[PDB]
């Protein structure tokens, strides 16, 4: 009963230094089921990114520059005509 | 935790102008400050208004001079008023000679009427003089 | 109340629809909500390449020679006029490859679209003019900053009026 | 031992090629093993030259750049240039802006279960406390934070006759005056 | 000199055992300022620098300037004919405030991306200031006079002179609202917060970030620096003070506290002894600073670094100013 | 609707007024709507009106939706933070010096001519 | 479905509300997900507006301005007053029905408020809380406990008594040695070329150095045991009317709770009744000048500490009045002392 | 019956604290008298209770040092090589079977290659 209620209750014999339990050292010497569904995490359709022409246009240009200079080539994503609409598209990585 | 060191010392592996050696010294980001001072003003001087990007201490050693006297008790009045004339005149001169003969003309007209009461022709004493 | 509250949820009977929204939805193969990846995604250049189960009609092969000819043009703000077709038709071919169309643009959208933009341009500066005098003047960017402030539904927000508000330099510099 | 200085990194940061070396004979441009050549196009090359007359790298070195070289090739760079009228070089730099690009290529790979807006978060927390050993936080003491010597002033006074004046800075610029330049 | 360097031995050694050493905690006296009859029609206060007035900007585009200890705000002109002064001159709320450390002039952000300047010897306006995109948050000059700083729902920060209309420079790195801006004791760093639950440092001139601090579940509100540059400190919804070293970049303190509610206002004292939280739990709390720091000032006979906390009549808390001397000043609302 | 309040328990502000869950219903209905209003002109579109072509059948995918929906969110809706163009910009602007100059201890105005002088306006 | 608002009904209710009828389910799915996802939108918009009004009971303000700059258009017609109901109704439940109308005339007056004023008061002078101004009782015992959580906290001669400064724990072990260093510094008192230079510096340095309001009270009984204790040493109460000047030149101390625990020091002083004071040929060539320097004192301190207390100035003038006309002065120099002080 | 019931609540409530308490005191003063110079009990591997004024054996809030405030290795540090100060790698134990010294590292595959002879 109650294990842990204080620590092993033991003495050590001075001649072969086993730990013995008392007993044994004379004989030695001899509801919230819906709080936990509720965690929707909704999300839109679409978003926007507010990206214009120019600042990407500079970059993909000088991107590109450097692309044919030092090693299409460059770092591209990949699309389908079919099943398109998605939101995120894999990439072709083509050194 | 540990996948943050992963990743942050495999980045600084990439990055050819860090090194091994000095890539630790990056990761000693978790030694603080020692204990420092602030700066009271006995020895420190102050600085003036600026940008950040990178004379007139006899005025307001003067300043200090008849700020504290009047803010004083009524009883020590009648002996540092005589305290105020001469080292007025003694740092006029001093800066007149320091080589800021515009500024000294300007603080003494400005402090021309310091002791008014008392001298009378010193004022015409020192108006007519200017240059070094 | 929360506890009140989950107890009258459960008086409707929709308390089976509420339990079984436990999931994560959008069963797909994703939809990502993070941030850099819209960005990046967004920013390089798509190509339409196309598969062939059976027949994939078209007779028209897809290329992207056609995105990296459309993002090399001398577009509109270097030069100092509004652009003539050629340019416009360069661009659009680009932008339809690169957004999963194919086929030709067929010369007639680029004159609509002109026509469309001058329209838009004169409101724009009628309005402007509608500012600075009620009944010899000459305009400002101030003028033009002002109306944009006034009637601001004309623009669609993004891109420029960011840099519109970093271009008001002083009279000095 | 700090290390993050301006003019140090290129004083002790030298003797050895990491670099990427530009060609200059008054005509072409050129950089490294380039089987073109770049003529005098405004489009590109006085993007580029506007930030490298500065000590900025622009943003867009970096993807080539990673995927080219696998080490001893970043942290920054130096270039080489030299004419043919000597030999030249000089330091760039980032802008906050190419450090933010060094999060984008890594984001070309596992979109998904990536944690991004947390994760490529907290490694600038990391990053730029590690690029940066070298802050001066030191203060010095104003008229403000003592006493018995706060100053004083003329400009906001009372006139007599007039009602206040006040300090206002000075330009050249008139009224009905030439607005700007031409309109080409 | 020679007395004269006698007695600057003298004064050293008054050094010596006779001049304080530690200068360890002192616990604060304070006043406060509750405003009655305002129907929740009011955001910000800020009080002064040498203490005699207490403006609050009010959510109808209106400054109601008060005058602590009498009316004698009166104009030196000869028209203008109690103690309180009203300010127009705004199309939307007020958010943020801020004095002139000179004390004749005044700042006012609003919602409807103006700054705006005021006199105080005449009590009017003189300039208008407009760079921004959107909502202003909060608006602090520089602890020398000349430079001002504005935070916004732009997520971007812009550096203003007074002299020059347009901005100098604009600071961006937050993926969300910059609640908060402040300036490091020495003038040449910035301090943005935001609801990303995120802390910056800028350097006016460069523009961009040299650290960035994260932790912090939930938003922040506002922030403080302690006058000897380390220390900067962190507020916010989670309603966990947190103690920021600006090289470490990592929190030197988490000090623990304040109930569940927003932290709207804090402060530190003169010599960085001590600091003060300011919350929406209807509650002020001093915090000790020196229990764990380098300085480790203990003075010995929820969690420790809190010396006191005092409790108001009912009253959300929106503000403190250290005086000169011991003790601070408040400011709150709501009565009973 | 009190499903309205269990999804303002998601934030952490249980101090509403009680009008709140009116308008914001009141708006979502708007905004739908107009939503799958023009949607359904789209699906008319794919269907090949003018004044007398063909007849008019609906079905509104969800394909219809989006493109209704990105449509607005062009003019609307305040999207992903800009960053990149924000940091450009901002380097655009943190480009020219400080003016490196010195008021010497006042306040240093713009030139009257900028400045209002807000005296009472007449005409 | 997939998330709340359960889409069979509502958007249902939407689409056929418009006159449609072929809305596929998983079309309405992915519409409530959008319209949810707009709400949470709105709403921390909203929460951004209100945390700048430092309030939290969010109100229709801080949704119309978050609409505002969502470059998305207004709503009208939400007045606060006039509550709500959401009356009932059945068909054969839809829970619906607005019964607040049929108003024909109105001429009602709005009455107005008063103005915004502010109300001071005092809370905590040196760390105790006074419970008897505007203030709370251990009344906080009864709130809920995760909030507002922590809590750790007869005649002239008064000082303070709900701040406890028996216990000498709370000083520190440096201050105690600091303060030892101090008083033993200031009572010297053996030559007349050195001594003053020698303890004149730790005088100067009290006049200003920070942190002092901890040590204040033990300082202020020390004082007061130097002048009970004695009375014949001009250098003593020379030294101490000089410290006198010296903390009221301070600019890091507040000395408002002091100044009716001081008033005696310099009271006791500047009367002088001695019961000796031998003629000694210094009996009065200082003594007048002690009193004088001491009157010079009380002048300053009535002059400073005349706002936050109106008793102080009527006791003194009081005082020195009653110890003046009685003609039991047993000496010329206390009246003169009354005199040079009126 | 609230007063009577509460009284009957507290008799429970206070006979078991004044039970873990007695428990407690007379445990720590057995320790104590025990071993006059005690700074850690036996302990275990596993953290015990969150660290304390009487937190016996040594807690390191950064997880570094072990019961005897001792590193065993919790940082991956070195020069790339002889890291970890000498850990297990640079420990050895001496084999019966063979009279060999073993890298403690290598005693179990050691063991199926000297066991078999």
């Amino acid at each position: 009963k109650d294990s842990l209620s204080n620590p092993l209750r033991y003495r050590i014999c001075n001649n072969c230094d086993r730990p013995i339990l008392q007993s044994c050292l004379s004989k030695h010497i001899k509801h919230q089921v819906l709080d936990g569904v509720a965690k929707s995490y909704p999300l839109p359709l679409e978003r926007k990114v507010i990206m214009p022409a120019r600042s990407r246009s500079s970059f993909l240009r000088m991107r590109e520059m450097f692309a044919g200079a030092i090693l299409l080539y460059s770092r591209t994503a990949v699309i389908d005509v079919d099943r398109a609409g998605d939101y995120y598209f894999s990439v072709r990585a083509s050194p | 935790a540990a996948d943050l060191n992963r990743i942050v010392l495999e980045y600084l592996n990439k990055k050819g102008y860090h090194k091994t050696e000095s890539m630790l010294r990056m990761e000693s980001s978790h030694i603080p400050a020692p204990p420092t001072n602030i700066p009271t003003p006995q020895t420190t001087n102050i600085s003036r208004p600026t940008a950040p990007g990178r004379p007139a201490t006899i005025k307001r050693g003067y300043s200090i001079l008849k700020s504290w006297c009047e803010s004083s008790l009524d009883f020590y009045r009648p002996e540092l008023e005589k305290f105020l004339y001469p080292v007025f005149v003694h740092c006029y001169l001093d800066l007149i000679a320091r080589g800021y003969p515009s500024h000294a003309r300007e603080f003494y007209d400005k402090f021309s009427k310091d002791h008014s009461v008392l001298h009378e022709y010193e004022i015409s004493k020192l108006g007519g003089i200017s240059l070094k | 109340y929360e506890r009140l509250k989950r107890d009258i949820l459960a008086l409707p009977v929709r308390e089976r629809r509420r339990i079984k929204a436990i999931t994560r939805e959008s069963g797909k193969k994703g939809m990502v909500n993070s941030v850099i990846t819209q960005t990046r995604q967004a920013l390089i250049p798509k190509v339409p390449v196309v598969t062939r189960p059976t027949n994939v009609p078209g007779n028209s092969v897809q290329w992207a020679q056609d995105v990296i000819h459309g993002f090399q043009a001398l577009l509109a703000s270097e030069i100092y006029e509004l652009p003539e077709m050629d340019n416009l038709r360069t661009r659009m071919t680009g932008i339809s490859r690169e957004h999963g169309l194919i086929g030709p643009v067929d010369d007639s959208v680029i004159e609509i679209m002109l026509i469309g933009l001058e329209q838009h341009l004169k409101g724009i500066v009628e309005a402007a003019i509608d500012i600075v005098k009620y009944r010899r003047h000459t305009l400002t960017i101030e003028d033009m900053y002002d109306t944009l402030e006034q009637y601001p539904y004309l623009v669609e927000p993004g891109g420029t009026l960011l840099r519109l508000q970093s271009v008001m330099l002083h009279d000095e510099d | 031992k700090f290390a993050e200085t301006s003019e140090e990194i290129l004083h002790k940061y030298e003797k050895f090629p990491p670099s990427l070396t530009f060609h200059i004979h008054e005509n072409h441009y050129r950089f490294g093993d380039q089987d073109g050549v770049i003529p005098k196009n405004s489009s590109v090359i006085k993007a580029f030259l506007e930030y490298v007359a500065r000590e900025e790298i622009p943003p867009a070195l970096i993807e080539v750049t990673k995927d080219a070289g696998v080490q001893l090739y970043e942290g920054c760079i130096i270039l080489r240039i030299y004419d043919h009228r000597k030999t030249y070089t000089t330091i760039l730099r980032p802008t906050q802006l190419s450090l933010y690009a060094d999060l984008l290529y890594q984001t070309d790979y596992l979109q998904v279960r990536f944690t991004d807006s947390l994760s490529l978060n907290i490694e600038t927390e990391i990053l730029t406390a590690s690029k940066r050993n070298l802050d001066l936080s030191v203060p010095l003491n104003p008229h403000r934070a003592t006493a018995n010597l706060k100053p004083e002033v003329k400009y906001p006074y009372y006139d007599p006759e007039t009602d206040t004046v006040v300090h206002e800075h000075r330009p050249d610029a008139r009224g009905n005056m030439v607005n700007a330049d031409t309109v080409d | 000199a020679q007395d004269l360097r006698n007695d600057i031995a003298m004064i050293q050694d008054s050094r010596a055992k006779i001049k304080l050493s530690a200068a360890q905690a002192s616990l604060p006296s304070v006043c406060m300022y509750t405003f009655h009859n305002t129907n929740n029609d009011l955001t910000c206060l800020k009080f002064n620098d040498d203490s005699t007035m207490v403006a609050s900007g009010f959510q109808d585009s209106f400054i109601k300037l008060w005058s602590i200890d009498g009316s004698p705000l009166r104009s030196l002109l000869k028209n203008d004919p109690k103690g309180s002064r009203r300010l127009v001159g705004h199309s939307g709320a007020v958010y943020g405030v801020d004095f002139s450390p000179d004390n004749r002039y005044l700042i006012s952000c609003s919602e409807d991306k103006t700054v705006r300047l005021w006199s105080l010897d005449t009590y009017t306006c003189l300039v208008s200031y407009k760079g921004h995109s959107s909502s202003v948050w909060d608006v602090k000059f520089s602890p020398m006079g000349h430079y001002f700083a504005t935070a916004s729902h732009d997520q971007t920060a812009r550096l203003w002179s007074c002299d020059h209309i347009y901005p100098l420079r604009i600071f961006a790195g937050h993926l969300n609202d910059v609640d908060c801006v402040e300036f490091h004791p020495n003038s040449t760093y910035l301090f943005t917060g935001s609801s990303d639950k995120t802390a910056r440092m800028w350097d006016i001139a460069r523009g961009e970030c040299v650290r960035v601090f994260m932790g912090h579940s939930g938003a922040i509100n506002c922030l403080a620096v302690s006058p000897d540059g380390r220390w900067l400190a962190s507020a916010g919804e989670d309603s966990v003070v947190c103690l920021w070293d600006i090289s470490t970049g990592r929190r030197i303190k988490a000090m623990r506290g304040h109930g569940r509610s927003s932290i709207y206002s804090l402060a530190f004292s003169r010599e960085g002894t001590v600091l003060v939280s300011t919350g929406a739990d209807n509650s002020v709390r001093v915090w000790d600073v020196k229990k764990n720091t380098n300085s480790p000032s203990a003075q010995p006979e929820a969690t420790n670094d809190h010396m006191s906390v005092y409790f108001t009549k009912k009253t959300p808390v929106y503000t403190v100013h250290f005086t000169r001397r011991n003790l601070c000043l408040a400011g709150g609302v709501f009565g009973g | 609707v009190r499903l309205l309040h269990l999804i303002f328990a998601t934030q952490n502000i249980y101090s509403y007024q009680d009008h709140v869950p009116l308008q914001l219903m009141d708006f979502a209905y708007r905004y739908t709507t107009g939503t799958l209003q023009d949607a359904t002109i789209y699906s008319d579109h794919a269907h090949a009106s003018n004044a007398g072509n063909a007849g008019t059948n609906a079905q509104l995918t969800t394909e219809d939706i989006r493109l209704a929906i990105a449509a607005r969110t062009n003019y609307q809706f305040k999207p992903v933070p800009p960053k990149e163009l924000l940091l450009e910009l901002a380097a655009e602007r943190n480009k020219k010096p400080l003016p490196a100059v010195i008021p010497t201890w006042g306040i240093r105005l713009p030139p009257e001519k900028y400045c209002l002088t807000g005296k009472d306006w007449v005409l | 479905s997939h998330t709340l608002w359960s889409p069979s009904d509502t958007v249902k209710d939407a689409a056929e509300s418009l006159g449609i009828f072929n809305l596929n389910e998983e079309a309405a799915k992915n519409l409530a997900m959008d319209i949810e996802y707009r709400i949470h939108e709105i709403l921390d918009q909203a929460s951004k507006f209100m945390r700048h009004g430092k309030r939290r009971t969010l109100h229709t303000s801080d949704i119309d301005r978050a609409l505002k700059v969502l470059n998305l258009e207004p709503l009208y017609g939400y007045d606060v007053s006039r509550p709500l109901v959401f009356k009932e109704a059945l068909v054969g439940y839809v829970d619906d029905d607005e019964v607040d109308f049929e108003k024909l005339i109105n001429e009602p007056l709005p009455k107005v408020p008063r103005f915004s004023t502010f109300t001071a008061h005092w809370l905590a002078i040196e760390g105790v809380q006074p419970a008897i101004p505007q203030n709370p009782s251990p009344n906080d015992i009864k709130n809920i406990l995760p909030i507002n959580r922590g809590s750790m906290e007869i005649s002239n001669q008064k000082q303070g008594l709900e701040v406890k400064p028996l216990v000498k724990h709370v000083l520190s072990r440096e201050l105690q040695l600091y303060f030892d260093k101090i008083v033993e510094v200031l009572l010297n008192q053996e030559e007349t070329k050195e001594a003053e230079l020698l303890r004149n510096s730790a005088l100067q340095s009290v006049r200003a150095d920070p942190g002092l309001h901890q040590l204040v009270p033990y300082f202020i009984q020390f004082i007061s045991e130097t002048i009970t204790k004695n009375l014949k040493n001009i250098s003593l109460l020379s030294t101490m009317l000089e410290l006198i000047y010296s903390l009221l030149m301070n600019e890091s101390l507040f000395l408002e709770p002091y100044v009716h625990a001081i008033i005696p020091c310099i009271l006791t002083l500047l009367l002088a009744k001695k019961i000796g004071n031998v003629d000694d040929e210094l009996q009065k060539q200082q003594q007048l000048a002690l009193r004088e320097l001491s009157a010079s004192l009380l002048e300053r301190v009535i002059e400073d500490f005349g706002s936050s207390y109106s008793t102080l100035k009527p006791r003194i003038t009081r005082t020195l009045l009653r110890a003046f006309v009685s003609v039991n002065n047993t000496t010329p120099g206390t009246q003169y002392g009354a005199l040079l002080g009126l | 019956s609230e007063v009577m019931q509460e009284t009957i609540w507290d008799c429970l409530m206070s006979n078991i604290l004044r039970q873990i308490v007695i428990n407690n005191i007379l445990q720590e003063q057995a320790l104590r008298s025990s071993i006059k110079a005690i700074s850690n009990d036996d302990q275990i591997s596993l953290k015990e209770i969150n660290a304390q004024r009487l937190k016996f054996v040594k807690d390191d809030k950064d997880i570094f040092n072990h019961i005897n405030g001792k590193r065993s290795e919790n940082k991956y540090n070195g020069t790339g090589a002889d890291a970890s100060n000498g850990t297990t790698d640079t420990e050895y134990f001496t084999c019966l079977n063979c009279d060999r010294k073993i890298a403690g590292n290598r005693f179990a595959s050691h063991v199926d290659r000297c066991l078999g002879g």
